[PDB]
């Protein structure tokens, strides 16, 4: 029954966060974040909206999707890179 | 007995009289077909229904019996409009009745006209059926003949001219035959119930309907649905088909010629290649040369001179996809290959056989490799022959053959193997936040200069029209430069296999202008672009 | 001729299913209505898979027996008004058409044939080209264009029906004391109602439904649709009417009411259409205009 | 200067124009006999001296001009009847090389009168439209036999219509010219 | 042209162990997993002609 | 349904209800719930398409509840395959352990529909499914000092997709 959609207001913030994550990834010499991750973030936000039968995605859905994907991306890295990432990414992995 | 004559008379009067406005459309079609030696007629159901609904009712009730009567009526008209000898004409039908999904056909539909659609998945070779056939009687040596027609027969046993229980044999020396073909139709992919593999049917066609389709094409079919012999009292179903549905102009090359005389064309083509990728000017220039290529040549002593170009790239994932889209022919692969053939080829096993990888399959076109470092051990040695000779040769387990490998290779990775390429470059990056934001905004838009097709057609046109030659000035320039670099290196390597690469680049640059001769203008940019390092 | 939507084109089943009268008589917007139609064809002795065949190709026997089958069966469904007489024309071998079908083809061609002031001018200019796209179809030499008109008519009625069900099932009709109000704030594609004729077709659907749903309260009705480019509501005022089978005529009084509120009002409005029962107003001004309208004694 | 498609031939429009200058018989529905017509390419007396329902002869273009309105009715030519067309088809079948002696404008005039004057025939028009077709088909067979005698010198034709000649003109003349060039080149 | 009566809730059950010769021509109720299925074919109904589906 | 969805914290309660017999591992339960609900598929005939299915991979130390949650999903989900992708059409596909098999999965992750040819015959099939997989990290124990590639037997695009 449920087929959610995005809201066009906060997507500017998502683009800024995507660019920031890419800049930080390059700055520490990590393998870069990609468009596949951004697509996955939007898809997971849709799934979170579907879970409560909401036809709208919301800011908290995007926040939770961002946390899931960012944490998953962090877990793949080497230990020194992992520490730099979590120190910088604190405003996404824990805060928003 | 009389009914066979009244029905034939009726369809004969149909063809002679059906006007819509002022043209006798079936008389005209039947005449125009004979002039090009096409013996058939394409009738439309709606016109037959409009003319007289009773005829359509008879046809709809008993199609196996009535289709032959209408075919012989066509022959009787064909003689009047063209003779003051002809075979029997084929009737073909068009219809707009409701399509039946292939999965719903059942016992209610046997010997009914059915309209359906699907995908052709297989095609048989042609085979011969008899129409007029001659007979010899073994005992008395009397002779006679029979006329077959292909609707749902065996040799007779009423002996003539006692004459015996089964005395008839065929004179193949005085008999007439037609073509027949078999096909397989599979139900539409977007119809199948979930979790099930698609159902399919088998079907037959003859004469002008043969050799009209190829595997993998979607089609619509009109035909009689029927059964044949091949549990208890049970038979296989099939369909008899009655109808099927499925270089440059002057104004094109005028645009290509206008492009050819533009003073900044080289810049325009470079700008048009992967426009989202920032920077990397010389990479784009090298891809233009790889797409355009040099000129092939053949000498009086039979030696053969290569035309292709080869480039290596050390972001980079996007360019190979772009090259795959713009090129007239293209193949894309990762270093491990699509099978145990790898990139080049291998022998496999039970008797042995051989299969080629993605060097043989791209013959005549372009091939791009996505991680050249993931090349397998056999391919590491075999690519030397594939690139230098444009061939692959094998003599293993009794196999002894040579394969063609005429292609231009684009490759990327992250040693001595670099010597195989004409140019090598390392991809470079820049980190402007506006670029990422623009990409992200476009991604959200889909989630919520020259174009590719025109450029591909232009590249095709240039490859077909021009193959330019070095002017003498270019020869003096190149030879002087060659000895200069070798002398400089000697007092401090360049080799003939690289001079012959610079020549190919020079020719490819002259090719954009469609200039029949290459000039010092091109030589300068060729050596300028040769700075791979 | 039968008050069935384009009988001699599409299929017998579609002829009943999209008929404007049948929807009011059997309530086809819900499954308890649709099952009545299946039940009818089962009792009439017509196999349901043949009722859906294209009417040209439907079997000859059913075609000639249909005129008697209706006399035995429509009474049980209260549906006897389907039967009537009309005019039919045919030319050579190309098949019959009735006047009732012809006018639907012409109206379809008028509707769908192919800062703010400039956009309004472009729209009103496009609507004038369709006059000639309909004029050239009154010629027997150009039947090709008439067939296109029929193909467009079927899609228009389909899209109308798919909006009517949404209006009724979500109960968007607001039952004020003096008149009935309905406003479309969103839809699958709301652009189709920007043309007056399409809006009137939707209104005529809803009016039959309201006329048969209860015996009581024949009321005026107001119907409106928003446009995202102008931010204006296109509004139409519609009368009731008595059932087909039943004595002076009634009169549409929204003209004087809209004129008087227009003469009084602060609101940004337009009145330039030949039919004065249709008006236009900006987004924020709809509610004060309707408030002043319902406060008025002119309704 | 002149268009490329008019260098050697007449278009069908010019053929219609040529045919339109012929006379035809009419019944007028008004009397003009006591302004006056004062034409300069035809007789003027006939139009000035018309009497209602009295048969008279005028050029075809004026006849069609009158028949556009109520003021006139056109008499069909006598060859354009079922009996005569039956006899001509029988002649065509009987003599397998000769062409039957139909008038030089038969196709053009038939396809003008069937459009402008469908109401003034005596025979049913749906039969005439069939017999005209039969004649054209038989004549086309006879034409296709004749194109095997193109030669270096000449050809004879008889009773072939103007439109039928004009249809074939650019083929016959071109192939015949090239045969002439090939032959004379060997003499020289 | 013809209607088939389907029986439901027959009050006794066997697996494929308990069937014996005494059950022949009697009505039975059975349970299991469908291991293999043929395609659908037409079959001649009477031995003018009529057919029915079979599997 | 609408009553419980109107209450606060319904997301957390759904995750809590996921795989009751298994203690801890809340993130795994979160990911599995997200895969079972999934997104929406979209397409733009101008050059792009986006799947609705969500694919998940879990690297498991020996005995850390992986096979039990796959069995739980198999009983929970509407349609599924456990190890054949035709049977997983519009369903969930489950893999508990792991060249041609990997090759088939390579094609399956790149596409949403499968195509094959044999002896001149050509035909197509649909995959259209969410993939849940689990694996043992290159022997007895994972090494946290190293990136993921060192601990798996997978090509790089798998970890991308
Ligand atoms: N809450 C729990 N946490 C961990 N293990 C549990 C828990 N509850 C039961 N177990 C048991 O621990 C194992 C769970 O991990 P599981 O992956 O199913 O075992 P396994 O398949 O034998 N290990 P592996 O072969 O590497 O997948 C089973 O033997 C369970 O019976
Ligand atoms: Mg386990
Ligand atoms: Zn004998």
């Amino acid at each position: 029954k449920i087929y959610p959609k995005l809201h066009q207001m906060d997507m500017d913030k998502v683009s800024r966060v995507y660019a920031d994550l890419r800049r930080e990834s390059i700055s520490t010499g990590s393998f870069p974040i990609t468009v596949r991750h951004l697509e996955s973030i939007l898809r997971i936000a849709e799934s979170f909206a579907k879970m409560r039968l909401s036809e709208f995605v919301s800011s908290y859905d995007l926040d939770r999707a961002i946390k899931v994907v960012v944490d998953s991306f962090v877990d793949a890295q080497k230990v020194s890179v992992r520490r730099q990432l979590r120190r910088s990414f604190a405003i996404y992995t824990l805060g928003h | 007995d009389d009914d066979n004559t009244e029905i034939i008379k009726s369809f004969k009067n149909f063809i002679l009289e059906f006007r819509l406005d002022s043209q006798f459309i079936y008389r005209d079609q039947l005449r125009n077909n004979i002039l090009v030696k096409n013996y058939s007629l394409t009738v439309n159901m709606e016109h037959l229904i409009g003319y007289n609904e009773d005829i359509y009712k008879k046809l709809s009730d008993e199609p196996s019996d009535i289709i032959p009567l209408f075919e012989t009526a066509i022959t009787q008209v064909a003689k009047r409009i063209s003779i003051l000898s002809l075979p029997t004409f084929q009737l073909i039908l068009n219809s707009n009745a409701n399509q039946i999904p292939l999965r719903d056909l059942d016992s209610e539909h046997v010997s009914k006209i059915v309209r359906l659609s699907g995908i052709i998945i297989s095609t048989s070779v042609l085979s011969s059926r008899a129409t007029y056939l001659s007979i010899m009687c073994r005992n008395c040596r009397h002779t006679t003949s029979i006329t077959i027609n292909n609707f749902n027969v065996s040799l007779p046993r009423s002996c003539l001219s006692n004459c015996g229980p089964d005395p008839y044999i065929i004179i193949h020396e005085s008999s007439k035959f037609i073509d027949q073909q078999f096909l397989k139709l599979q139900e539409i992919p977007e119809l199948v119930p979930v979790g099930e593999m698609p159902r399919n049917l088998t079907m037959t066609c003859d004469r002008y309907l043969t050799n009209k389709v190829i595997p993998g094409t979607r089609v619509t079919i009109v035909g009689i649905y029927s059964i044949y012999n091949s549990g208890v009292a049970i038979r296989t179903p099939y369909i008899k088909i009655l109808g099927i549905q499925s270089m440059f102009t002057e104004e094109e090359e005028e645009e290509f010629l206008q492009l050819s005389r533009n003073p900044k064309l080289y810049e325009i083509l470079t700008n048009s290649i992967a426009p989202s990728i920032f920077g990397n000017e010389d990479i784009k220039k090298a891809i233009v040369c790889l797409l355009m290529g040099g000129s092939k040549k053949i000498l009086p002593d039979g030696m053969r001179l290569r035309g292709d170009i080869n480039v290596l790239l050390l972001a980079k994932s996007q360019l190979l996809k772009f090259v795959e889209k713009v090129s007239p022919i293209a193949v894309y692969t990762s270093g491990k290959g699509s099978s145990a053939a790898g990139l080049t080829a291998s022998v496999q096993r039970r008797e042995f056989y051989l299969e080629g990888g993605a060097m043989v399959l791209a013959d005549g076109g372009v091939v791009c490799i996505d991680e050249f470092d993931k090349m397998r051990d056999e391919d590491r040695v075999a690519i030397h022959e594939a690139m230098e000779q444009q061939t692959i040769s094998i003599a293993k387990a009794g196999i002894t053959t040579v394969l063609n490998s005429r292609t231009s290779v684009l490759a990327a990775a992250n040693t001595t193997i670099l010597s195989r390429f004409d140019m090598i470059f390392i991809v470079k990056d820049d980190h402007n936040e506006e670029r990422d934001i623009s990409i992200a905004n476009h991604v959200i838009n889909i989630h919520t200069e020259i174009s590719i097709e025109k450029m591909k057609r232009y590249i095709t046109y240039c490859r077909l029209k021009c193959a330019p030659r070095l002017s003498p000035q270019a020869a003096e320039k190149l030879s002087s430069n060659f000895v200069t670099i070798r002398k400089q290196l000697l007092i401090n390597p360049i080799t003939i296999r690289q001079l012959e690469a610079i020549i190919r680049i020079t020719e490819s640059l002259a090719k954009l202008e469609l200039s029949p001769i290459a000039q010092e203008r091109h030589v300068d940019e060729a050596i300028r672009l040769f700075q791979a390092s | 001729d039968y008050y069935l939507f384009l009988l001699r084109h599409s299929s017998l089943y579609d002829s009943f299913y999209y008929s404007n009268y049948v929807n009011a008589k059997l309530s086809l917007w819900n499954e308890n209505g649709k099952k009545r139609l299946h039940k009818m064809f089962a009792r009439m002795g017509i196999p349901l898979s043949t009722a859906q065949e294209t009417w040209l190709y439907m079997d000859h026997s059913i075609k000639r027996e249909l005129g008697i089958i209706f006399d035995k069966n429509l009474d049980r469904y209260g549906l006897q008004d389907i039967i009537r007489d009309g005019f039919v024309r045919t030319l050579g071998y190309r098949g019959s058409i009735s006047a009732s079908e012809f006018v639907e083809a012409l109206t379809a061609l008028l509707e769908v044939g192919n800062n703010s002031a400039q956009k309004l001018t472009n729209l009103r200019k496009r609507w004038v080209s369709n006059f000639w796209l309909s004029w050239d179809a009154l010629d027997d030499r150009k039947v090709e264009l008439l067939n296109r008109g029929i193909q467009l008519a079927q899609d228009l009625q389909r899209a109308i029906f798919n909006t009517g069900v949404a209006i009724l099932e979500k109960k968007l009709i607001k039952h004020l004391r003096i008149y009935r109000l309905c406003v479309l704030q969103d839809g699958p594609d709301l652009d189709l109602y920007r043309n007056p004729l399409t809006l009137l077709r939707l209104g005529n659907w809803l009016i039959e439904c309201c006329a048969e749903s209860e015996d009581k309260q024949l009321l005026p009705m107001v119907l409106a649709s928003i446009d995202e480019n102008t931010d204006t509501y296109l509004v139409a005022g519609l009368t009731p009417r008595y059932p087909r089978g039943l004595k002076k005529p009634i009169l549409n009084n929204f003209s004087m009411a809209f004129q008087q509120i227009t003469a009084e009002t602060d609101a940004k409005v337009r009145i330039d259409n030949f039919e004065s029962s249709i008006i236009e107003i900006r987004r924020e001004d709809l509610s004060p205009f309707l408030e002043k309208l319902t406060l008025s004694g002119l309704l | 200067s002149l268009p490329a498609h008019l260098q050697q031939t007449f278009s069908p429009e010019e053929i219609q124009f040529i045919v339109e200058n012929e006379p035809i018989k009419i019944f007028p529905r008004i009397t003009t006999r006591q302004t006056r017509w004062q034409l300069i390419t035809t007789d003027d007396k006939a139009l000035n001296n018309m009497v209602a329902m009295r048969s008279t002869e005028v050029v075809l273009w004026i006849a069609l001009l009158l028949k556009q309105q109520s003021k006139c009715s056109i008499v069909a030519p006598q060859w354009l009847t079922t009996k005569e067309l039956d006899r001509k088809i029988q002649y065509e079948k009987t003599h397998p090389d000769r062409f039957s002696e139909l008038p030089w404008n038969w196709l053009v005039l038939a396809r003008i009168l069937f459009n402008k004057a469908k109401d003034d025939f005596h025979d049913p028009i749906h039969e005439l439209r069939g017999k005209i077709q039969d004649l054209r088909e038989i004549r086309q067979i006879k034409v296709l036999k004749g194109l095997k005698y193109l030669n270096e010198s000449h050809l004879q034709l008889d009773n072939l219509s103007l439109l039928e000649i004009n249809e074939l003109r650019p083929f016959i003349t071109e192939i015949m010219d090239k045969l002439r060039e090939i032959h004379t080149a060997s003499l020289t | 042209s013809e209607i088939h009566v389907r029986i439901s809730d027959f009050p006794t059950i066997y697996s494929l162990r308990e069937l014996r010769e005494s059950n022949l021509s009697s009505l039975v109720r059975v349970t299991g997993v469908v291991t293999r299925r043929t395609g659908v074919f037409p079959q001649l109904k009477y031995v003018k002609t009529v057919y029915r589906n079979y599997q | 349904f609408r009553k419980i969805s109107r209450d606060r914290g319904i997301i957390d309660k759904i995750i809590s209800s996921m795989a009751p017999s298994i203690y801890g591992h809340r993130d795994i339960k979160t990911a599995v719930a997200c895969s079972l609900f999934g997104g929406v598929p979209k397409n733009v005939n101008g050059k792009h398409s986006i799947r609705g299915d969500i694919n998940v991979l879990l690297l498991g130390d020996p005995g850390t509840a992986k096979s039990q949650i796959l069995k739980y999903v198999e009983k929970t989900a509407h349609r599924a395959v456990f190890a054949a992708l035709v049977l997983a059409d519009k369903g969930v596909c489950l893999i508990d352990e792991f060249d041609q098999d990997r090759t088939s999965i390579h094609e399956a992750m790149e596409q949403q529909s499968i195509s094959i040819s044999k002896a001149g015959i050509v035909t197509t099939l649909q995959a259209r499914c969410s993939i849940i997989a689990a694996a043992n990290p290159n022997g007895g124990r994972y090494n946290s000092t190293l990136p993921l590639a060192q601990n798996v037997s997978l090509t790089e695009p798998i970890l991308s997709r």
